[PDB]
DNA sequence: CACACACTCTCCAATTCTCTAA
DNA sequence: TTAGAGAATTGGAGAGTGTGTTTTTTTTTTTTT
């Protein structure tokens, strides 16, 4: 009863945005269409930002440890008691909230038909929609989904597919 | 005397314990007197057992209860005792085949398959748990019978605790080591062994099951299935194995199982229906309250609905050789409510089969000869097409089948008959199934394009069986998607008594489907005769007249088999002009959905042929 | 190898046959 | 007429002898890929 968090690569060679995901990765929509996200993680050439992985690494080689990045991180232990404390939750969308959600849904599908000649949504995005906006509310530990929460998962779905293309 | 036994080592008296039930038995009225109704119908119906509940029996008398439980062995015969004596007392000429056997039992576990403990040893227990094997039918001796070989003089030996007390000497002459054992004038009982995993709910994360040993005996044996889940109540038994077969040393770690005592299953979810659908069915478009009823979890395609429900319906099967059978397809993106149609009518449907066209299938679509593991005999594992032989078939992923599974489908389709050329074995199996498919495009969405046959990629012979065809294309309207999606929300806003409403006209329409088949045969009117025809000829002019052909006579087939299942869904009895003008227009929507080439319109030699007429110009 | 089963033979004494007295 | 003391036969206890045991990998071949 677990979630899965898969990394794929391309079948041959580096990503190409010219070819259709399946083509790129080799492997059937059956597959892909169970997932909630599909995010492509770019890598470029970009001097300052290789420079500064570097120093990093070269940091990490030479004291064993992690560089002072200048920002404090929680540890590792308050972020699990956190976690459970947010999941712990179990919220409940209002059903004066269905009609934003249903707009925010045929919106982000006509968009799609406009935009990007009629790629594949169904009814399994608005659930994954509010599978994310209630794992947001989860997170912010508030038992009601609320428009920010609907905001936010409909960004998110929207820059994986913007990461995409 | 039975008021001097107490159980060993227990000081619990046997006759005050049988008092105590009796008296029990006399005025426990309140679940809500109410067992000596169980002993009414136990003398009437002829069934040898009483089910007693264990809380009722606490609820009367908590010693009781602490008695039951701690000394089963002990006490459950003298239950029996108390029953039999009761029992007989009334209906004092009524006859059984045997003495009744009380059968207590918890409603819910009081245990888990994890913590048993040598504590539990010779205790009542109930677990809960899913069934993993069931053994062949164990005969148990019960008393053996001996006859000399010497006079043929016999006698009857009692079984002590497993072992015999054989006769050394005859008695009617006097030789020694003279009296053999009698296999088969001997008596038996059965006996089955059943192993049973911990449930699925019950594990602790990410462990591995854990599993039991269960010893069923006489009527409890042939009850449970592998697959099933149930709450078993029994008696935690340890026994000793024995180091090897030819020597009595036996291990100190001894082996467990619980004698069932009492199965109670989990997982199994007339004139007052019979008045309900006679009414029901002159009601008007009960037709169409019927196809909406189907499926009511997804958003609405009509004749996708109505197409499964005359499938469901069937035409009616006589003798010469023609198939009563409906042969639906379903066309669509991965992603399309088809699957849950095909698990729905799974779910609904008896003798009822769900499988996939891929190798990897859970049960194979076509016969085959395996070794039984747990015996090494081989066993004709018939495949789903021959176990739905009346009923539907349901065929997810029906693209991605190899060809010898295309073969084998063209078989039954056509044949009705699953053809079996195993080493050694050779006979016909009988396949009369209703086959639903669910196929996919090769590519990874519906390319508009290309044809049904051009995107699925399975051949024109095999598409030419299936009665209709039907595609799940979902438009880039706003006025279907808006309202789309207003039924999504208020799907996740479902509640119970909408969930009881559902579930109780999904119940009438088994019901309605059952009845149907029980009874009702359709034969053709004269005006129905005539319409078919007409049909057929009509059919044939749009393509005869400019030279092409648009019709072949196995359509007709296919417009009778409509006609006759519409007539048995509105219970008529006899097919009219009503179900043929019906029929005619399935098929034509079916032939507009499925038939339709982009350019040309519907051609029906893309049917007949791989292409078309405007492919077979171009090149 | 060595520790349980399986089988045969021998001796010991307990029962029945024979002859006598109460 | 009963039964008890001495002699012979049969039952069986036990001493002695002999028998049986404690999934895995590489390679081929036909059919199917
Ligand atoms: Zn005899």
């Amino acid at each position: 009863r677990c979630s899965i968090l898969a990394a794929a690569n391309p079948a041959y060679g580096r990503y190409n945005p010219r070819r259709s995901l399946e083509q790129n990765i080799q492997l059937p929509a059956a597959l892909l269409s169970r997932f909630d996200l599909l995010w492509l993680i770019q890598d470029r050439p970009d001097r300052d930002n290789d420079l500064r992985l570097a120093q990093h690494i070269t940091y990490v080689h030479q004291h064993s440890r992690q560089p002072p990045s200048q920002f404090e991180p929680l540890d590792m232990k308050l972020m699990r008691r956190y976690i459970a404390m947010c999941r712990e939750k179990q919220p409940m969308v209002p059903e004066s909230l269905a009609d934003y959600i249903t707009a925010a849904y045929v919106e982000m599908r006509r968009e799609a038909w406009a935009s990007k000649d009629a790629t594949y949504t169904s009814a399994r995005t608005l659930l994954a929609i509010l599978r994310l906006s209630t794992a947001l509310a989860r997170l912010r530990m508030v038992d009601v989904v609320e428009k920010e929460d609907v905001n936010e998962a409909i960004r998110l779905m929207e820059m994986s597919k913007d990461s995409l293309l | 005397l039975g008021q001097k036994l107490v159980i060993w080592g227990t000081d619990v008296n046997v006759a005050a314990c049988k008092e105590n039930f009796q008296r029990f038995l006399q005025r426990f009225i309140d679940p809500l007197p109410l067992y000596m109704q169980r002993l009414g119908e136990i003398n009437v119906i002829g069934e040898p057992f009483l089910n007693v509940n264990c809380e009722h029996i606490k609820s009367f008398d908590k010693n009781l209860y602490r008695q039951l439980i701690s000394y089963p062995q002990e006490v459950i015969p003298t239950f029996d005792m108390a029953v039999n004596e009761i029992f007989f007392d009334r209906y004092p000429d009524s006859i059984l085949e045997h003495q009744i056997q009380v059968r207590p039992f918890n409603a819910l576990k009081t245990k888990n398959m994890r913590n048993l403990n040598p504590e539990d040893i010779d205790q009542l227990i109930t677990i809960s748990g899913m069934v993993i094997r069931t053994s062949q039918l164990i005969p148990e001796m019960q008393e053996a019978f001996f006859q000399c070989q010497v006079c043929a003089h016999t006698t009857r030996v009692e079984m002590d605790r497993g072992r015999i007390a054989e006769p050394s000497v005859c008695g009617r002459c006097h030789t020694t080591h003279s009296m053999a054992l009698i296999h088969n004038r001997s008596l038996f009982s059965d006996k089955q062994m059943i192993k049973l995993q911990e449930s699925p709910e019950d594990m602790p994360a990410g462990q591995t099951p854990h599993t039991v040993i269960l010893f069923a005996h006489n009527d409890l044996v042939d009850k449970v299935q592998p697959g099933d889940r149930v709450n078993v109540t029994g008696i935690y038994r340890a026994v000793p194995i024995r180091v090897n077969p030819r020597v009595s040393n036996v291990k100190s770690v001894y082996k467990t199982h619980i004698d069932v005592i009492h199965y109670r299953k989990t997982d199994a979810k007339s004139e007052k229906r019979v008045e309900l659908l006679k009414e029901l069915s002159r009601k008007p478009d009960i037709y169409e309250r019927l196809a909406s009823a189907l499926a009511p979890s997804i958003y609405e395609h009509e004749d996708i609905k109505k197409g499964i429900l005359l499938q469901l319906f069937g035409g009616t099967r006589k003798d010469g050789k023609f198939r009563a059978e409906i042969n639906i397809l379903l066309c669509g993106d991965p992603g399309t409510s088809k699957s849950q149609l095909l698990q729905y009518v799974y779910n609904l449907v008896p003798r009822g089969q769900y499988t996939s066209g891929k190798g990897s299938s859970a049960v194979g679509l076509t016969a085959y000869v395996m070794k039984d593991p747990e015996t090494r005999q081989l066993v004709l594992q018939t495949g789903a097409l021959v176990l739905s032989d009346n009923g539907i078939c349901c065929i997810d992923e029906f693209d991605k089948m190899n060809e010898s599974t295309r073969s084998v489908l063209h078989e039954v389709m056509e044949q009705q008959t699953l053809s079996i050329a195993k080493a050694g074995i050779i006979c016909q199996l009988n396949a009369r199934t209703s086959v639903l498919a669910a196929a996919n495009p090769i590519e990874s969405q519906w390319n508009p394009k290309k044809t049904t046959i051009e995107n699925i990629q399975l051949p024109h012979t095999l598409l030419s069986r299936f009665d209709l065809i039907f595609l799940l294309l979902d438009p880039q309207d706003e006025a279907y998607d808006r309202r789309l999606a207003h039924h999504l929300v208020a799907l996740y806003y479902q509640s119970e008594e909408q969930a009881e409403e559902e579930l109780l006209d999904m119940a009438v329409l088994k019901d309605y489907i059952a009845y149907a088949h029980s009874t009702i045969m359709p034969r053709l009117s004269e005006e129905a005769s005539q319409a078919l025809i007409e049909a057929y000829v009509d059919m044939r002019k749009i393509g005869s007249s400019r030279g092409m052909v648009s019709a072949y006579p196995r359509q007709l087939e296919s417009l009778i088999r409509l006609a006759e299942a519409h007539a048995k869904v509105r219970l008529s009895n006899k097919v009219e002009a009503i179900d043929v003008e019906e029929a005619k227009r399935l098929h034509r929507e079916a032939l507009k959905q499925s038939a339709t080439d982009p350019r040309t319109g519907i051609v029906d030699i893309s049917i007949l042929t791989t292409g078309m007429s405007a492919t077979s110009r171009k090149r």
